């Protein structure tokens, strides 16, 4: 969901670090302006097309 | 970086999480409404608790972004909604006390019951028996006693609660930057930050009163005609110049006058437009009615329904052990899931109701592309207005002829149109003075101009003044008559119905004019024209992004509500009523009192 920059063609990235958005350092913890970059989908049989 | 960029990232995280949590809560509500069981009650509570709790921390964390550093005019709206929709300023004891008062008010209204005089033998409830008696019974004593009995046993108990209730709501409002709870409710229509389209909270009071000044001549002529017909029913009780008794309006509170159509029929000899027998002869079922309703939507260019709606929505009463609430509803669970819940019978009313509920579904999908916090109508009135204009064109004789329910041999003349017009007037025109007064009275008490000891003296003074209805039995300050209403006892804003009525007629004239229609407005069909659908769809897809003043100008070319389209629709009825009021005095007298 969040990344510092874009991706070159035919590339992968598995790095999982706190995406810092604020000025102060995240220091490896979440919270204010410190969000985890990976977000999970949600799949249920009743979802629309 | 900057405030805008930092705020933008926060909304992205909130947008994805909110949709998942909202979906689970809505499904729990749907589950209980169809399968009434104790565990599903718990599922509603467990789902509701998490959704309510989630909106708390998000709003609290959203307070670290000041609103003066954002100039996009779209991030500001999303941030503003969170900071007011779940944020709490009252203390813990006051929060618990306020919730207890509201819970008590809702429970006592449902559990409130009155029953036969001087007899503790058998007792009944409001919906089963009281409504039927007020709707059909013609006994003066039975109607008068039931009107007095319910108010005494409901208002008096709720009177002390209301006095405590107004205290906390003002304290919460005064804790916020709004002047009072009355100003808190009026803030929905406020539009700020856009030049040439700004709207102020105080301007609403001026416009509402201004519109009611132009509708006064129409209402009094209807009141004069209705009073004259009531003379033929109850000769002795009613005076030719006084106000009508409050217990003879066909319902419990006089909100609607539809129950008086049989008594006040203009021409009872003429046949009525009824297709209930025709539908039975053609063997129409629940699926056929909804397919017919869907077809009408396609002919104007709007997309029709998906497979998820047909498979999931229930359109018939399950019966047996499975008991469900049969009140029609338009459910929007989000994430591409749309369902409709209603118990359907083979009647014209359900045929018209099918169009009415489908209109809300179409509006929901139009703004599906908007962010989570902008998936709503521009104000509290637009959503209701959209679902009503489609029923206006679904009842036209032309539409029935095209479908085939109405025989082509049917003819139209003087009396078919006049009878149809009077049926609509008794429902729409009658409630408007009642609607404007009730919202007004709640404004002064929240403002504090009317002291508690003079709530009832001021209440009945305006009843004889504006509505022109006098109470049949005097009431002291012990009663709480306004609390006897559902909306007042449940803390719901009531001005939305006044603005909705004006909006629907502005929309219909714009669509009929766009469809190049000619003739009387009340005979208008928009089925075939694809230009009307395209223009309407432009406003629907906007959502909450644009101010409602700008949205209205894109449809009717005006920045404010107007009453002229409403008068033109009822213009043919207006002239005839003047003819029938030649020998009848126009205007009620506030001096008369039925109880000597
Ligand atoms: C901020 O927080 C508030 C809650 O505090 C949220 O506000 C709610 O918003 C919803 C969405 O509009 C409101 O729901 C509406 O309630 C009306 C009240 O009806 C009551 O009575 C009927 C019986 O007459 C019951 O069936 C019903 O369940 C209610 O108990 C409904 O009448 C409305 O339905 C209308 O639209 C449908 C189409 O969808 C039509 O079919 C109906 O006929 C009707 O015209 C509607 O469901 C709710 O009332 C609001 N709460 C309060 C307290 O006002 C906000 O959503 C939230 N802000 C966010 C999340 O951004
Ligand atoms: C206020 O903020 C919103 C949200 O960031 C801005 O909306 C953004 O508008 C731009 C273009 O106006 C969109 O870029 C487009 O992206 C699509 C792919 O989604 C691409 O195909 C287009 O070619 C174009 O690049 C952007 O997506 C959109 N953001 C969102 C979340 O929808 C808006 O422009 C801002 N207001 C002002 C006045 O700048
Ligand atoms: C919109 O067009 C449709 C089809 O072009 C019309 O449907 C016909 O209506 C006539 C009545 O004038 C019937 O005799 C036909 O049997 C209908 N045919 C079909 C296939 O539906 C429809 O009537 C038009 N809309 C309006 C309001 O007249
Ligand atoms: C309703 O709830 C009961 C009890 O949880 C469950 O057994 C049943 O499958 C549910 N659905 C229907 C349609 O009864
Ligand atoms: C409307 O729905 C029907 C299915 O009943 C489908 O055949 C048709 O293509 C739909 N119309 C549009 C415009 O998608
Ligand atoms: C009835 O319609 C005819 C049209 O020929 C008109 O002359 C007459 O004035 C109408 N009467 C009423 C009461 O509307």
């Amino acid at each position: 969901l969040f990344r510092k920059s874009k991706l070159k063609p035919f590339e992968r990235d598995i790095s999982t670090e706190i995406y810092q958005a604020g000025n102060k350092p995240c220091n490896g913890v979440a919270g204010s302006n410190c969000y985890s970059p990976l977000q999970s989908y949600g799949f249920r049989p009743t979802y629309g097309v | 970086s900057t405030i805008e960029e930092q705020a933008k990232t926060f909304l992205d995280k909130f947008n994805h999480e909110a949709e998942d949590l909202f979906y689970q809560s809505s499904l729990a509500s749907w589950n209980y409404n169809t399968n009434i069981t104790e565990e599903n009650v718990q599922n509603m509570n467990n789902a509701g608790d998490k959704w309510s709790a989630f909106l708390k921390e998000q709003s609290t964390l959203a307070q670290m972004y000041p609103l003066q550093e954002i100039q996009n005019l779209t991030v500001k709206l999303q941030l503003q909604a969170l900071q007011q929709n779940g944020s709490s300023v009252l203390s813990e004891d006051k929060s618990k006390r306020l919730n207890t008062i509201l819970n008590t008010m809702s429970t006592i209204y449902s559990t409130g019951k009155v029953c036969n005089p001087d007899n503790p033998q058998e007792c009944l409830l409001l919906e089963p028996g009281l409504n039927e008696i007020m709707a059909n019974s013609l006994d003066y004593n039975e109607r008068l006693w039931a009107w007095e009995s319910w108010r005494s046993e409901v208002g008096k108990q709720l009177r002390p609660l209301y006095e405590e209730y107004v205290v906390l709501k003002n304290e919460m409002a005064r804790a916020n930057h709004y002047e009072d709870y009355g100003d808190y409710w009026r803030g929905d229509y406020e539009v700020n930050g856009v030049d040439g389209y700004d709207y102020s909270r105080g301007q609403l009071i001026e416009d509402v009163e201004h519109t009611f000044e132009e509708i006064k001549p129409l209402y009094e002529h209807l009141h004069a005609y209705v009073r004259a017909k009531l003379m033929n029913a109850y000769p002795s009780y009613i005076s030719p110049i006084g106000c009508l008794p409050a217990h003879l309006l066909g319902d419990m509170w006089g909100r609607f006058w539809t129950n008086l159509y049989s008594l006040t029929v203009p021409f009872g000899q003429k046949p009525n437009i009824d297709v209930t027998d025709a539908m039975v002869d053609q063997a129409w079922d629940a699926q056929r009615i909804f397919k017919e309703a869907e077809k009408f939507f396609v002919s104007v260019g709007l997309p029709n329904m998906t497979q998820g709606f047909w498979e999931n929505s229930m359109l018939t009463d399950p019966g047996n052990v499975q008991k469900a609430v049969c009140h029609p509803t338009a459910w929007d669970l989000g994430k591409g899931d749309f369902r409709i819940l209603m118990c359907t019978k083979v009647t014209m009313d359900d045929f018209l109701t099918a169009h009415h509920e489908m209109g809300h579904i179409q509006y929901d999908m139009a703004y599906a592309a908007q962010p989570f916090l902008l998936r709503n109508g521009a104000n509290e009135g637009f959503h209701e207005a959209v679902g009503e204009i489609m029923s206006l064109s679904a009842a036209t004789p032309k539409h029935l002829k095209s479908i085939g329910l109405l025989s082509p041999d049917f003819q139209e003349d003087n009396e078919t149109e006049i009878n149809f017009l009077l049926k609509q007037a008794l429902t729409i025109v009658g409630t408007l003075p009642f609607t404007y007064m009730l919202e007004k009275w709640r404004w002064m008490v929240f403002k504090g101009e009317i002291p508690k000891d003079q709530w009832m003296k001021k209440w009945w003074e305006m009843k004889r003044e504006i509505v022109g209805v006098v109470e049949p039995v005097p009431h002291d300050e012990t009663y709480c008559d306004p609390a006897s209403l559902f909306h007042v006892s449940n803390d719901y804003s009531f001005i939305r119905y006044y603005t909705r009525t004006l909006y629907q007629f502005q929309f219909q004239e714009a669509l009929c004019q766009a469809a190049k229609h000619e003739g009387p407005l009340h005979k208008c069909d928009i089925s075939n024209s694809t230009e009307a659908g395209q223009k309407l769809f432009n406003m629907l897809r906007l959502g909450k992004s644009e101010p409602w003043t700008l949205a209205l100008e894109n449809v009717v070319g005006a920045k404010n509500m107007n009453v002229r389209p409403l008068l033109n629709y009822f213009e043919p009825l207006f002239t005839w009523l003047k003819d029938q009021n030649k020998n009848s005095f126009v205007g009620w007298s506030t001096d008369w009192s039925p109880y000597a």
